[PDB]
């Protein structure tokens, strides 16, 4: 079971990456702008034939860059996908001038929290009732400079 | 369905209406009321009740005077939130989608329909006053609870709006009434229509122009009256000092907006309470304060028209910086972080204002106004660093050095000002001894946690974030950004910090045990000082210092040595300081 990290150059993928956000956590429209803009910074992890995990960003200007999804497929967590997808996407921000990259999340995501902790992200701001669900929600950014 | 589509069509009734529908009918408004201040919208929770979109369709006396009742109320308070201004984009939708909201009946009205439909009620339930029957008692018991609860809710709305605050010592005691009538609105709540789309009620009424349970309402509703009761005894304080400790402690307790709104526009856009001017406030608390010498009557700076003409123009320089710390105690616990981060520029401005009048006086014949300016910074820099700790913003990682930042430096400066204060007082001659010892057992506090974490660190039980562009400095200069736009307590840099919280100073360099033997006689100390002097604070500080002491004493034998586990740190005995488990 050999897992492989690739980056956007192609138009296939784009079915292949609703897939695994829709099964995961928007509109169509928001995921088509986020690749057209930023294709540079979108990275996917398939292993074999398919697509097991997924991460799409952002970087506008201190120029700041934000993590828009991070997604993994059920059966696949746990295994360190999302580390090194996360890390192959700060380094691509890190690339391209970037000061600081920021990201929000839900609090009950507890996982998620201690995986950006574990990859060096500290907690800015903490958002009340700012996810349609309800639950609050975390500011977490990295300084590089 | 649309109210006036619907009332041709029969699906409402809007009038000859049976008491369980009534009971149902303001139960449901009740709910959705409370559900829209929680923070919703209204055309979502409020305006879904038919009835209350035209009141003047309605025949039945009492569900008419109840829609006319909750909408003045929902005027009242849509008025007073948007006055005080103190509620973030997501905690309060204020907007009324194009809605007559019964602009065209006066108040007093509402409440003379209110009182009529109560005695109304009040006979009937005098009628029977001795198993049908008893069914009617208890459903006009029902009625005449809700109708009474309406009356004396929208009372109080009313008396916050006038002019005079007296008004408000005129409401208090109604709300003592409401003690003894909410639990029979709690009592005879299985009467009512239950939900089913209950009859009267279409949630999809707006879908072109864009709850709570039951059981839920009467607790809600009890807090929402402790917390006006609350509110109501603002108006005994005449110094700035207790009412910026009163809105902090109102704060604490995370009031709803509605309540912080009240307690803002009850306060104060130029005179608190319509009474005192806010320029006189000033110079009272410096009076009180630090008593410099031209605001002593016999100083022979009181006669000079130069030097009024001198603290005339601080003081109205200092006027607007505290109303925004007031303003900005008043909005919800998050963004209170960030106003607190950015009135650190006006109050660096003021204490540079405050510097040069001091001087200027003392030229034309020291650190009395700067003093006092210095005292509010520090506190408002404490509490915003300390906010982090409530809003769990810091990672186990950044415990040490917000924790040495707090007690080693903010907290000796703290007690420097309160020390030359007192002086000061003493010297123009104990209303901050209290404040002195407070801030003893908060800084022994903070330091026995600094020691700790640094032990901890020490010992290996603290995770840190291994990934080769995350540095320890970039961190702690955002962390501390905000504390550049001071001066005076200079910022500490990263490089002073590791310099000063290193260990090898002292020869032999401390261990592990030495470290926990160090906190746990901070964690004596704190005990000693608050077990000395109490309230619910001295309580909880004291509940989370004493097992704190002993756990690190225990701690400092050797237990639990060769484990690397990081420690559970319990935030629920106290709101910033932890009790840290070893399980």
């Amino acid at each position: 079971r050999t897992i492989r990290y690739v980056r956007y150059e192609s138009e296939l993928q784009m079915p292949d990456i609703m897939r695994l956000i829709t099964k995961d956590l928007y509109s169509i429209y928001t995921y088509r702008y986020f690749i057209h803009n930023w294709p540079q910074l979108c990275f996917l992890a398939m292993v074999g034939e398919e697509c097991v995990g997924a991460i799409v960003c952002k970087l506008d200007m201190f120029r700041r860059g934000y993590i828009a999804m991070l997604a993994v497929d059920s059966k696949y967590r746990r295994n360190g996908i999302g580390t090194n997808l996360v890390k192959k996407a700060i380094y691509a921000m890190v690339e391209g001038d970037c000061d600081e990259v920021v990201l929000e999340t839900e609090i009950t995501n507890k996982s998620a929290l201690k995986l950006y902790e574990n990859l060096g992200f500290v907690r800015d701001k903490r958002l009340f009732r700012y996810y349609l669900n309800g639950v609050d929600a975390l500011r977490l950014k990295l300084w590089l400079r | 369905l649309n109210f006036e589509q619907a009332i041709k069509d029969g699906t409402i009734k809007i009038k000859d209406l049976t008491l369980p529908e009534l009971i149902g009918i303001m139960d449901t408004c009740f709910c959705c009321l409370i559900t829209w201040l929680e923070g919703h919208s209204l055309a979502q929770t409020v305006f879904t009740c038919l009835y209350i979109h035209n009141p003047d369709f309605i025949e039945d006396p009492a569900m008419k005077a109840f829609a006319l009742g909750i909408l003045k109320i929902c005027d009242i308070a849509r008025e007073k939130v948007n006055k005080a201004a103190v509620f973030e984009e997501e905690d309060f939708q204020s907007m009324t989608y194009g809605f007559k909201m019964a602009n065209s009946v006066t108040d007093l009205r509402v409440t003379g329909m209110l009182k009529d439909v109560e005695d109304d009620m009040q006979r009937r339930v005098k009628s029977t006053r001795s198993p049908e029957v008893e069914l009617e008692h208890q459903q006009c018991l029902a009625v005449f609870s809700r109708v009474k609860f309406t009356r004396v809710l929208l009372t109080v709305l009313i008396a916050f709006t006038k002019k005079e605050t007296s008004a408000v010592a005129e409401a208090q005691k109604l709300m003592v009434q409401a003690a003894d009538l909410l639990s029979a609105i709690h009592n005879s709540l299985h009467h009512g229509i239950q939900a089913q789309i209950m009859m009267g009620f279409e949630p999809l009424v707006n879908q072109r122009l864009l709850i709570i349970k039951r059981e839920e309402m009467v607790n809600y509703f009890a807090r929402l009256i402790d917390r006006i009761k609350t509110v109501c005894e603002v108006v005994n304080l005449t110094n700035l000092h207790c009412i910026l400790d009163f809105f902090c402690e109102f704060s604490e307790q995370s009031p709803c907006v509605l309540s912080r709104s009240l307690l803002q526009t009850t306060f104060l856009n130029k005179k608190v309470f319509g009474t005192h001017l806010m320029q006189d406030m000033v110079k009272d608390a410096l009076r009180s304060f630090v008593s410099p010498p031209v605001l002593s009557p016999k100083c022979y700076l009181y006669n000079n028209h130069q030097a009024k003409d001198c603290i005339d123009s601080f003081v109205t320089h200092c006027v607007r910086p505290f109303c925004s710390l007031i303003q900005i105690h008043g909005h919800n616990r998050a963004r209170q972080r960030d106003k607190l981060g950015h009135i650190l520029e006006e109050f660096a401005t003021l204490q540079d204002e405050a510097e040069k009048v001091d001087a200027a006086l003392h030229t034309m014949l020291l650190a009395c106004l700067g003093t006092w300016v210095l005292y509010h910074n520090l506190r408002i820099m404490i509490q915003y660093l300390l906010s982090g700790f409530e809003l769990e913003l810091y990672s186990m990682h950044e415990y040490y050095y917000i924790y040495w930042y707090l007690s080693e430096f903010l907290y000796a400066w703290l007690m420097s000002t309160l020390s030359r204060a007192d002086g000061s007082q003493m010297a123009e001659e104990r209303p901050l001894s209290r404040e002195i010892t407070m801030s003893q057992a908060y800084q022994n506090m903070c330091a026995g946690m600094f020691k700790t974490m640094v032990a901890f660190d020490m010992d290996g039980k603290v995770r840190k974030p291994k990934f080769e562009l995350d540095s320890e400095q970039v961190r702690y200069e955002h962390r501390f950004a905000p504390f550049n736009s001071v001066m005076t307590p200079p910022p500490v840099h990263y490089l002073q910090f590791k310099e000063m919280s290193d260990l090898n100073k002292y020869s032999p360099p401390p261990q592990s045990p030495e470290l926990y033997v160090a906190a746990s006689k901070h964690f004596q100390q704190a005990k000693m000082i608050l077990e000395n002097i109490p309230d619910h604070e001295v309580n909880r500080i004291l509940k989370v210092a004493k097992p704190n002491f002993v756990v690190m004493k225990l701690l400092a034998g050797g237990h639990k040595k060769e484990s690397k586990v990081p420690p559970e740190f319990d935030f629920s005995a106290h709101k910033y300081f932890p009790v840290v488990k070893l399980v």
